[PDB]
């Protein structure tokens, strides 16, 4: 049910310093094993 | 089948602004959610999804689909 | 190879190394400063002998030693007792039955130690190459071999306790008859309301049962009606029992109970106190921070199967990949020297009558004929010179069939495990100590 | 233009290591073949391994069995590298029992009919004169690796303790290529794969099972079309 | 960016074996590369099926014929490297060809150009393709330290 | 022990020559074995026919110019190697093309010999200005996979003759990508997507059928070591 429901529901990822307005960025959630947030390396540098 | 599935530029040119688009889509999504939660009163003023709908859905996706199709219109008071 | 690292990266490497947790089976670094033995023995975790005698009874719990004078002393080794930060302090036993001992010699190994030598981590086979982006921005890729073979796994013992305190309304009871509960929840509880030893627990499980003496209950109309329908008596005693914190797993290992009425002394008010030890074996997983010695650190990004690892000409899959983009910019080229020297340590070397300057230096030092696998020591400022490494790489022992898998340059042939096709150029490879 | 079908030839370099050569492969074809064969040979082979054990007077893996210098967790580690061969598709119990001082070894472990240990020389632990070791082990058959977390299936039996299990009996594989002597521009390469395996099974049968898996996969691929 | 720099770079990056030849299409060039005769860094003549926009500076030059020709959107051979062809194939078809070493500054330039002249979705898809190709070719690049 | 979900090859067509194939959930880690072996064999093992040398009247190997034609020699070499031919003689076969006068000489105007078929008469080979004077004979030979052009001394035998690169493989390119899928609450399932671009001569699905068979034989070559069973279906 969780995999069914998260779809089409944005989530705002956010890093602590949030220097510039690109610190907070919405994303499509997605279930994934492990216990660590997977993120896309393209948007990593925006967070610094 | 994704958040970016409805492209944005057509919506921008349809509504001519960006914040106007989000507020307008939000009003429509509120209406369709409230309609799906009618559960029997059948108020005449309410209107359901104009475009086809899945068995499970998020109302905002439907609202955005309606805007992209363009049949929906808005008029400021 | 400290001298080669920038001061900043040395700072990070030395500050990091005060956090490495002990592992199930600690191994001394293949390459490391010769001072680790003193750093191990001087600390008070290792259990050394105060007499020169013959061991008489060697065992897991305790070891008995006997001096020529006649005095018998039995060292009691701690076993899986929680530390301040919540990690095991398991101690191994190294001495055989009848071995002769000398004063101060190390009898029992400690957490993160090996034969009395320091061991804060294991030594993995590292190869420097970007790999599909899973090790982008310094992050780490390691085999499933480390998960499979228990190479990087650490015990963790958590301890949380409750008190049966006497309040104004009445005393709290540590009991099995918890109110307003199902039957199967209190399945592994002991007679007085204590979880049995060894009962694997999960989030929400009941550890020790406790019930409030009483509360002034004014039943609501809905509760009154429901109780009337189902004929259940809502009782003054209310459940407040300790439960496993959310997101926690483990096998209980030991429970302690302190009772007021018994001779044991407790603070005022608390009639009874109960502490439970939940111990688990955390395996190296995604997100679990990993790092080397020279301030190179990263989170695991993915744990490939052993097959997908780019393997060597003789099939040995590289246990861990590391971004090379790090080492130039961060100005810690010590780790490359460390990798090469570790590769040299793993495969021994023979140097006799070579009549070379480096050969003469090694012959006079005495480190000329070294067998495979023996640890090698490079003091923090008298470390191996680069000429020595070059020559030793030229003269490594043939590992199989008569060929050395590493080229003179210090790089080797890497066959990509996934596409299969050999990587276009040789790749640096060796042994690095990862914590 | 020339048609030459692949042909396999075998040679043995050790009682558990063998080299297999396939000469008429197309150019640039040996490497991919060897890699596919290797990945499968490592991934999926039927084998047997210990999947849980039981100790008298012990309720978890953390404590220590009196009389043996090795703590239970070290015994789990040493058992994990025990290698067995099990013909029974269902779990099979094994009983280990030792009294007095000595080296308890896999050799002593009682084999049920049809379950065979293959590394008797391996040492499990050491007992003093006063010590006592008494163990029940469950041997299963499977492939790949399965962690202890999913092996746990009995809850009431507190004495039982699971262990992660490694079924695959292959140790490593190495493929090389060369050039054929036959005189054309294509320069057909001769794949040579050396397989070294644990004492569980001969490499011949190991790669036989690998070939079975791969040929079934590609038969599924081919048949479903046309 | 290291991968893409490796994908688009001049000669001398290796021993340019199989340099100075003409190939019918990027597919046959990839075949030759797979066979190992060609190496990724080498000047060669590459055709382009219709729909391939040519380099912005290729617009004045064209083929030689006594009849009018419109090379702005039809076939044209070109002296380039297979890697440059792959990089351009990553970019959207309407985008003019890029034949120079890409590095980082030029990557910023072309990314800004895409962001300006193209819709957002195309930009996202192109960035994803650039990411994938860059990681793959950084892996194959064999950058190390020793 | 049985695979949880048996695979099943499925097809998706976007053009009569371009195709995509999807493999349903597969055992974890097997997505690259099958995918890369398919890429290599489907590119290489399948046999076919393509030219191996060309000969133009009244030109030398060093003389890169051809009289009577606006186009040069090199683009002509490109266009001829582009052309696809099915041959089954299993020995070198020569095909003639003689056309004069101005116009456009195309694959349609080519006259093939017995038992050799030109699939694509649409392609335009040359453009003629004034009197065409075009006379040219080429050699088709059946082959396997791919081979780079080499000198067989045909230039010494006849100065006009020159070598050319050949595409024996019927398929042009194979791009295989593996992604993850979630099945019965587990994400350890690998879906393989193989995009095959093939020339108009052969239909790609039959191409992979042949490729699959060549691999079935090649890996069944290992059964002779011993008969063994593995959980399947």
């Amino acid at each position: 049910v969780l995999e069914e429901v998260i779809a089409e529901h944005p989530v705002l990822l956010n890093r602590a310093p949030t220097l510039h307005r690109l610190g907070i960025q919405a994303f499509e959630p997605q279930l994934v094993e492990g216990k660590a947030i997977q993120i896309h390396p393209l948007v990593c540098t925006a967070f610094n | 089948e994704g958040i970016i599935n409805p492209p944005i530029d057509e919506l921008l040119e349809a509504t001519d602004s960006k914040y106007s688009l989000v507020i307008y889509a939000a009003k429509r999504a509120r209406q369709i959610n409230a309609y799906y939660s009618q559960l029997g009163e059948g108020l005449l003023e309410y209107v359901g999804p104009l475009v086809d709908t899945h068995v499970h859905e998020k109302p905002l996706s439907i609202a955005l689909r309606e805007i992209n199709a363009g049949l929906l219109t808005s008029e400021a008071i | 190879f400290l001298e080669h690292d920038d001061a900043n990266r040395a700072l990070m490497g030395a500050n990091m190394m005060r956090q490495a947790v002990p592992l199930i089976k600690s191994e001394s670094p293949l390459v490391g400063t010769g001072m680790e033995y003193r750093s191990a023995a001087d600390a008070g975790d290792v259990v050394k002998a105060e007499k020169a005698g013959v061991v008489q009874e060697v065992s897991a719990d305790y070891i008995t030693t006997t001096n020529d004078d006649g005095t018998y002393i039995t060292y009691r080794l701690a076993k899986f007792s929680r530390s301040n930060q919540g990690t095991s302090v398991n101690q191994k036993v190294i001495v055989a039955e009848g071995d002769r001992i000398i004063e101060g010699q190390v009898l029992a190994d400690g957490p993160a130690t090996e034969n009395g030598e320091m061991a804060l981590g294991k030594n993995l086979l590292v190869a420097f190459m970007p790999w599909e982006g899973h090790n982008y921005e310094d992050a780490i890729i390691l085999s499933q071999r480390l998960v499979q073979d228990d190479v990087l796994s650490s015990i963790h013992i958590e301890e949380h306790e409750v008190d049966a305190r006497d309040t104004k309304l009445g005393p709290e009871e540590i009991t099995r008859d918890i109110p307003n509960v199902s039957e199967e929840v209190l399945a592994d509880l002991d007679e007085r309301g204590i979880i049995r030893i060894g009962a694997e627990v999960v989030a929400g499980d009941i550890l020790v049962g406790k019930v409030t003496p009483k509360g002034e209950t004014e039943l609501t109309p809905e509760e009154r009606l429901l109780r009337a329908i189902f004929g259940e008596k809502a009782r003054e005693v209310r459940d407040t029992s300790l439960k496993v914190p959310h997101g926690e797993i483990g096998k209980v290992i030991g429970v302690r109970v302190f009772d007021r009425e018994e001779g044991d002394e407790l603070p005022p008010g608390v009639n009874q106190l109960v502490r439970v030890y939940v111990a688990q074996k955390r395996k190296i997983t995604d997100g679990d921070k990993l790092a080397g010695r020279h301030g190179n650190k990263g989170v695991i990004s993915k744990i490939n199967p052993i097959e997908d690892m780019p393997f060597l000409e003789d099939g040995t899959p590289v246990d861990i990949i590391l971004n090379p983009l790090a080492v130039p910019s961060r100005m810690n080229p010590g780790q490359v020297l460390e990798i090469h020297l570790g590769w040299l340590a793993s495969r021994g070397w023979d140097v006799s009558g070579l009549a070379e300057e480096w050969a003469q230096r090694l012959q006079v030092i005495g480190a000329d004929k070294v067998e495979p696998g023996t640890n090698v020591a490079t003091p923090v400022f008298d470390g191996a010179r680069e000429d020595e490494l070059a020559g030793l790489l030229q003269h490594t022992i043939p590992n199989r069939d008569g060929e050395r898998m590493v080229l003179p340059s210090g790089k080797a042939r890497l066959f990509d495990g996934r596409s299969g096709e050999p990587f276009p150029e040789p790749i640096s490879v060796g042994y690095m100590y990862i914590l | 233009l020339i048609a030459q079908r692949p042909s396999l030839t075998e040679e043995v370099v050790d009682e558990f290591r063998s080299r297999f050569v396939i000469e008429p492969l197309e150019p640039g074809f040996g490497y991919t073949l060897g890699n596919s064969l290797r990945r499968t040979l490592l991934s999926s082979i039927p084998g047997a391994a210990v999947t849980s054990i039981r100790i008298d007077g012990v309720l978890h893996e953390f404590t220590t069995v009196p009389g043996v210098k090795e703590d239970v967790t070290d015994l789990i580690l040493n058992i994990k590298q025990l290698v067995v061969s099990s013909e029974h598709d269902e779990p099979v119990v094994m009983y280990l029992r030792k009294q007095g001082p000595g080296l308890v070894t896999a050799a002593d472990i009682a084999p049920p009919a049809g379950v065979e240990v293959h590394n008797p020389d391996l040492v499990l632990a050491t007992l003093n004169g006063k010590g006592k070791l008494e163990m029940e082990l469950t041997v299963e058959r499977g492939r790949g690796y399965v962690s202890a977390v999913q092996n746990k299936q009995v809850g009431q039996e507190i004495g039982r303790i699971p262990v992660d299990s490694i079924y695959s009996p292959v140790l490593k594989v190495t493929y090389k290529v060369e050039a054929t002597r036959v005189e054309q521009r294509t320069d057909f390469d001769k794949l040579i794969v050396d397989v070294e395996t644990k004492q569980a099974m001969r490499p011949r049968d190991a790669m036989a099972s690998a070939g079975k898996t791969l040929v079934e996969l590609f038969g599924l691929a081919r048949e479903l079309n046309i | 960016v290291l991968g893409l720099f490796f994908l688009t770079t001049d000669s001398e990056g290796r021993s340019p074996k199989g340099e100075g030849r003409a190939f019918g299409s990027s597919a046959e060039a990839i075949m030759a590369f797979d066979a190992g005769d060609l190496t990724l860094q080498a000047k060669i003549d590459i055709r382009f099926p219709v729909g391939t926009i040519p380099p912005r500076g290729f617009e004045p030059p064209a083929r030689e014929e006594g009849e009018p020709e419109w090379q702005q959107g039809d076939t044209f051979t070109l002296k380039t490297t297979l890697g440059r062809a792959l990089f351009n194939e990553l970019l959207p078809e309407d985008y003019p060809f890029v034949d120079y070493e890409v590095g980082k500054k030029q990557l910023s330039e072309i990314v800004n150009d895409l962001a300006e002249r193209y819709p957002k979705v195309i930009v996202a898809a192109t960035l994803d393709n650039l990411k994938a190709a860059g990681f793959f070719w950084a892996t194959r690049s064999g950058v190390t330290v020793a």
